[PDB]
C-alpha cells in the first residue's frame, strides 16, 4: 500500500 | 541528557528551512534530524515530513538551506509494536510491496540493514534496485501483508577482533566523463559488516553499499 511517489522529495533537484 | 551544552546538540530536534536549487523557487521544507557523521561533523542525516527517504546535508556549511530554523515541536519517540519482530527481520533480505497510481503493485526486493535513529518505530532499508537510504515503519507492512521476509544464509547474532571497517575512506569510481564519483565512507552498518553507508560530493543521498572489492 506503500508509494514510490511518497518515497523521495517530489521536488527533485 | 537534559541540561545543554554550549555546541548546539541539533539532532533529534524538529527543524525548518527554505531549499533554493540555483535560480529556481524557493521550497519550505521541516523534518527531523536523525545523525551526524563523526568523520565530518558537518553532516547531518535529516528526514523530511512525507518523504521516505533519508537525506545527508551539510545544513550550516551549504548554501542551498536558506533561514535554518529549530522548532520548539517534540518528535513522538513512542510505542515499539514488538521489540522481538523488530529485529527478527534485520539484517534479513525482504520483499517490500509498493503499488503505482494506476492500482498495479509492484515488488522491491532489500535488506533491512538496523532501526532508525530518534524515530525508533521506522526502520532502515535500502533496496537493490534503488541503493540508498529509506525509512519506512515496516511493522505495519508486515500486518498488512505488504512484506515478506524470505529465508537466507544469514548467521545473525577468526572469532577474535579484526580490523575491518573501511569507515573513513576516499573513494572513486569510473563515471563516463561527468567529472569523478568521489565520495567518503560514514558508516559500517552493525548487522552487516559489509554494508556501508557512503556520502559522494555533489549529492544529497546517503548511498548503501555492499564493499567487498570482489563479488
Amino acid at each position: 500500500a506503500r508509494t514510490k511517489q511518497t518515497a523521495r522529495k517530489s521536488t527533485g533537484g | 541528557s537534559p541540561v545543554s551544552q554550549p555546541r548546539r546538540n541539533i539532532v533529534g530536534c524538529r527543524i525548518q528551512h527554505g531549499w533554493k536549487e540555483g535560480n529556481g523557487p524557493v521550497t519550505q521544507w521541516k523534518g527531523t534530524v536523525l545523525d551526524q557523521v563523526p568523520v565530518n561533523p558537518s553532516l547531518y542525516l535529516i528526514k523530511y515530513d512525507g518523504f521516505d527517504c533519508v537525506y545527508g546535508l551539510e545544513l550550516n556549511k551549504d548554501e542551498r538551506v536558506s533561514a535554518l530554523e529549530v522548532l520548539p515541536d517534540r518528535v513522538a519517540t513512542s510505542r515499539i509494536s514488538d521489540a522481538h519482530l523488530a529485529d527478527t527481520m534485520i539484517g534479513k533480505a525482504v520483499e517490500h510491496m509498493f503499488e503505482t497510481e494506476d492500482g498495479s503493485k509492484d515488488e522491491w526486493r532489500g535488506m533491512v540493514l538496523a532501526r532508525a535513529p530518534v524515530m525508533n518505530t521506522w526502520f532502515y532499508i535500502t533496496y537493490e534496485k534503488d541503493p540508498v537510504l529509506y525509512m519506512y515503519q515496516l511493522l505495519d507492512d508486515y500486518k498488512e501483508g505488504d512484506l515478506r521476509i524470505m529465508p537466507d544464509s544469514n548467521d545473525s547474532p577468526e572469532p577474535g577482533e579484526v580490523v575491518d571497517s573501511l569507515v573513513g575512506k576516499q573513494v572513486e569510481y569510473a563515471k563516463e566523463d561527468g567529472s569523478k564519483r568521489t565520495g567518503m565512507v560514514i558508516h559500517q552498518v552493525e548487522a552487516k559488516p559489509s554494508v556501508y553507508f557512503i556520502k559522494f560530493d555533489d549529492d544529497f543521498h546517503i548511498y548503501v553499499y555492499d564493499l567487498v572489492k570482489t563479488s
